[PDB]
């Protein structure tokens, strides 16, 4: 049973999560229809509207669910181990999730909540006309750098700049994905 | 095509679905004003612009690739391939309009009709309408326009939604 | 011009800019009440009173500055210039109404038709309805407008009163 | 003139247009106000103060000014001073009808509707009309509308009724 | 003690929006656009006494109505269902409590599984009718519903499913 | 009683103030369900229920003293006054689940509504407690001169000020 | 008069607390009408002819962003300070004084003086954090504190031990 | 017997941390998602309710969960239960809910102290994100990520083997046992 | 006086230490869900108005809390009440609200040094779990977790009296005057 | 400037006299005030709450740092010579520090760590043992006693016994003060 398989997937997955996950989609659903979606069935039904999620077709969904992290559902819901999936994103043209992306999402991943800060203030630096929320992870401040375009695929220079002011790791995650 | 069909895909649209879909099509039927999308897809197939083709482009355009395998038995690559040999119900502009709609978010649209209550009476928009009306208004005061942005422009960047200027701006380098 | 154009008109006003022409017109129709915007424009043209300026004044006038370019070819500039160069078909007094009635917003309107229940029966909307409803009774005309002063102010909407304190300089 | 005729019928709307004949159903029925009107006409009843009382009771005070060149205080004055061309009776029906909205209408139709069935939206002079057909209402016979105000919650009305009835 | 446009107007204007909603769900076996055409309607066919009325504010859980309006108390209409048939069937009682079980989240996960055999804002009750209309559910037929009720792990409603079929 | 000074009212109460305003009014305007303050104040005043008394009642009901100073031009002691020597639009009743209502923070309602809802037959349903006390009416099971059940579920959930309270408005009764 | 553009720049440049303070400095400028946030507010203000540049001005020094006074409206603290020596204020000195005392109390001393003004409230229980700026319009609704009227929240501070501040409410009075 | 009062009752003496231990030893029966909003125990008994693993005359889940986080004082005031009893029925093959493993995991987070759980979290630098060893992450959160990584489960127990005889002995036996018992 | 005004007083003059204890004896009355956020004695206070045990004609609660943790400066200055007048009122007969247990545990907790309680938790290995032995627990956080165990309570004292005896033996002698006290 | 001052003279003052400043502020900063500060400078933020201490103000600052002997921060930072503040405190009733709280200040700086512990040793039955522990120092433990009112402006006689016992000279200074307080 498809929809019972991801109803079941979806309660796995809590607020956190899915915020994640709608990061991971930024590029395939857009502001407008990120905001109503509360749950990981919202955010399946929106894929299943642009056919990228269908009983044919799931490699989004296992591609989504590999990068952040929850092997545990893709080997319970979907027969999936960690070793197909390595060898599947390997593939030239196989990843639906841009390298950029994943990339600004391993980097989340690895900031903490003091480093947040120094983040948020290094920002409000560069952004000296509009004071940013207090309540946004790293992820909304993302998103907020792409809006203004001090943040893209071609522009690094403002990330690298406040990463190097933090953790020489987050660096090294940036310089590999120039390299 | 037949009535069914017609009544399928209005059955299956939601409210901003359905209201897009008006937006889309006011450069086709202009000298009529449809109600609804009922009348709008009627009027449409009765001058001779909702063949297959056409409703697939439109389906497209609000991107409900699902109904246009369920209804139409399409996908992405024969509708791509329709829009590259035939001329598009749909201007770029429309889309463009579209395209920004779908990049706001409710505080952002808020925003926007804010700034535009310089250029119109309070009573022309209300606070929780989405951004295709606004665009509407505007046009009806001829206030924008596919050769006539700057404004857009102006109020998009004073929100700092530089990325929205940069669409604009990429449209206009394509005319 | 030719019924033709006065179709296209007809065929691409909403019903609030349609009620909106009605009330415009309510000085110049003033022997007459039409039931619908044909039948308005047909009494006007039959009258030679929908030139191309007159035309363009009324679609300047419900702000479809669209309509004035795809049926007109005109623009801001020179619908106001034939403004400042001839006479007006509708008054001062027309523009003042529905220019407040489009800076009131839906709470706003219903504050006003509040404040005014108690000027008038329960049985008897838009702002333009409630003025059309004062006029009959006598409440509000070009020279008598301290009761819609009052009632802008009790919603305070003091820009909109002041609207009306230049209006009534400008007479 | 007979031109004020065509001037008056022309100037007011469909519901002040009903509203006329309604006043007017005691005079000895007209199927429109141009010939409600021609006949008064024709009888000797339109004079200046016979029109100046119609356009006051469907409260048409720009006409009287426009028309008739007076205001609400002289017309109040003649009818202090004269007798009435429209009767206390068919005034309370078309003020109770004034003070009624679309709600209260439609729920005295629905109370009214198991003594006179279904009728021929429709007004509450409407209703008045179909009433007075069946006998249902009078002006010595208002207990059943009285009774129904009061079920509409319209104590105002059913009292409105009772000083009508104690100045007969 | 007598059944009358006024009780129908009482009950009409006191009940809110859910509870009209619920009750026009809970007649459509005994079948209306609203409320008070509906008990109109029944009333015209002899099916709207007193009992019959206060069986369905019990169904609606108006208990103060019942005793302002009918001057009836739980244990009269209990009394009454016990001598008298039903109007509203144990079925449609059943599909009631179950939607009054069900908050909005719970809802659109039953949608979800639900659209494989078949509007975000659908009460649980119009997603009933809905599964009628197309032959899915019936009080004869309820394995979907208890399957679906169970996937989103509502066992305490697929019980009271169970406890309905043994009591027939 | 105008519209003008009704309208003042109704624009100057907060959210809370409108859904007391609205609870403690149930019985003056029981058969009907006011949708909004601004219907509910024109409801009344129609049927002669809006005097400057009634609405300094209510004003004062509401705990906008402020209002009344400046709207109604009248002070505490007044509608005090006012209120000893005039029936009251608002019963004791009323005003007392109001009081209580106050005296409950958001998980004292949670514990209460969790101790009720078997004995109301309660589906799934944040409410507050006045929204409680009328779901409670409509099932006949709170009234003036029916408080036990209310009064046993408040001594369970630990508010023993609660239960005296009810004690002392019973032996008002 | 003044822009929605200009409206949008002072929004979006103010935080929670300036924006909470700024409406508080308002309640008399807009008494009738509790609005929802600092743009209604100012649109209000428009709509009631006191959005001026000075007004503007005025609101900008008294949530003390001489920064945003020089970008959006190219001024500095003397050009606002001689516009307010020869020209009424839109905020009362006892607006400026309440927010000045909420400004050096933290959440503790706040529902300390909750805890001993309550009986004199009638208040209920509100498990809800409560700025000083918060207290002072409930104080406003009920009567219990006015320009002219200061004795008791002058005592409920002397009994948290904010003599400090108490001492801020008798130099307003004495300049009175 | 007033079974809602006494369900208010027995949790008005549960505070944050008794309830975090029971959303862990529930985590087989109420997913992430619905686990997330659970803030006080009353929540939990009505998620139990909806799954009926709770009723009036079904005790059995809620006296497993009591018993396991070792809150025998509620036990014997509010569900008349003494530990014997609990010992008994849960020694009974197919009587417990909560799986061995489960409970072990629980087990060991009782025994592992905050330096401990320091240096349990710096055993997992190389196959934790930081984010998830922050400082605000107590061991059966850790155990919760592990088992999302699938490096942690009822058949792979290797990781927790090598961190915890980094660490103590006493963690090896509690695996060992359930490796026995299992 | 003003009630509010000198139970905020009272508040002022206890530090987290003294409510730390004041919780604890206030355990029969407090359950556990509310005890985790009271942070300072106001709340404690607010706790023991709902359930009323203090208000403003009913001292009697909050003196024998103060009494108990040995506060007989706030007794005086803030209620004047002397140890004398405390002593002869709890030595009534069903007067005091304070178990002579909860009392008993209370002042052991007093008399067990930062070393001894070191030593007692040694001393509990086999029986409370490590996590909650740690070293920032206090001894009366200890009792609470050995009451949850029910491996201490009224009749329940061979594991207190097995790890007191192993610290000293006046501590040993403060259990076995309850336990001779208690049998009345 | 008068923050900076307060700044500077804060950063010159250490552990020990903190612990002094906030002993000798006993009178005007209650307990659970007193348990947060770790720093002289949020002592100064408090008294200047109570309006103690302002630039126009300096009296019980400058009575402070005499008291506890910081003469090198009175001259330098506050223009103060010690036979200026001799003059000033020496005509009863211009202190605001008491003559007893000095008197209590006094006897601590007179007893060393060896006489510390007999002085817990001396006080074995009057004070729990917690309270007598290895980190107490003697200004804790006079707290301690003022608490349990055996230690007071009327109640000397504990103090007088343990002093006996250990040395004359805390005797001495006992003595001095109560005939002293005695002249008026």
């Amino acid at each position: 049973d498809f929809s019972r398989n991801l109803y079941d997937i979806g309660e796995q997955l809590d607020s956190e999560d899915l915020a994640s996950l709608k990061f991971l989609s930024l590029d395939y659903i857009p502001q407008r229809k990120q905001e109503p979606i509360k749950d990981a069935l919202m955010l399946f039904q929106r894929l299943q509207e642009k056919r990228m999620l269908e009983e044919s077709n799931l490699s989004f969904l296992k591609e989504l669910l590999f990068r952040i992290n929850r092997l545990d559902l893709l080997i319970t819901y979907l027969n999936t181990r960690k070793e197909e999936m390595e060898r599947e994103l390997q593939t030239p043209g196989r990843a639906q999730i841009s390298a950029y992306r994943v990339m600004l999402y391993q980097i989340s991943e690895e900031v903490s909540r003091s480093e947040l800060r120094s983040f948020k203030g290094g920002l409000q630096e560069e952004i000296s006309k509009c004071k940013l929320d207090d309540d946004m992870n790293l992820l909304d401040i993302f998103i907020e750098m792409e809006k203004r375009v001090i943040l893209g695929e071609g522009k690094l220079d403002i990330l690298k700049r406040v990463c190097a002011q933090i953790n020489k790791s987050l660096l090294k995650i940036i310089n590999d994905y120039e390299e | 095509m037949s009535a069914e069909v017609i009544g399928q895909v209005e059955e299956a649209l939601d409210t901003d679905e359905k209201e897009m879909l008006l937006f889309l099509c006011r450069d086709v039927a202009i000298d009529v004003v449809p109600p609804n999308v009922r009348d709008l897809l009627d009027i449409l197939r009765e001058r001779g612009k909702l063949s297959v083709g056409d409703l697939a482009e439109l389906l497209y355009r609000v991107r409900r690739f699902d109904l246009l395998k369920r209804i139409l038995k399409m996908d992405r690559k024969a509708v791509e391939t329709h829009l590259l040999r035939n001329p598009h119900l749909v201007s770029d502009y429309r889309v463009l309009m579209a395209e920004i709609g779908e990049d706001l978010d409710k505080s952002d649209v808020s925003s926007l009709i804010f700034l535009m209550k310089d250029y119109m009476g309070r009573g022309k928009i209300s606070k929780e309408k989405s951004f295709l009306d606004l665009v509407v208004e505007l046009e009806k005061l001829n206030l924008v326009a596919p050769d006539q942005l700057d404004l857009l422009e102006k109020c998009l960047k004073n929100i700092h939604r530089i990325d929205l200027k940069t669409k604009i701006q990429k449209y206009k380098q394509s005319v």
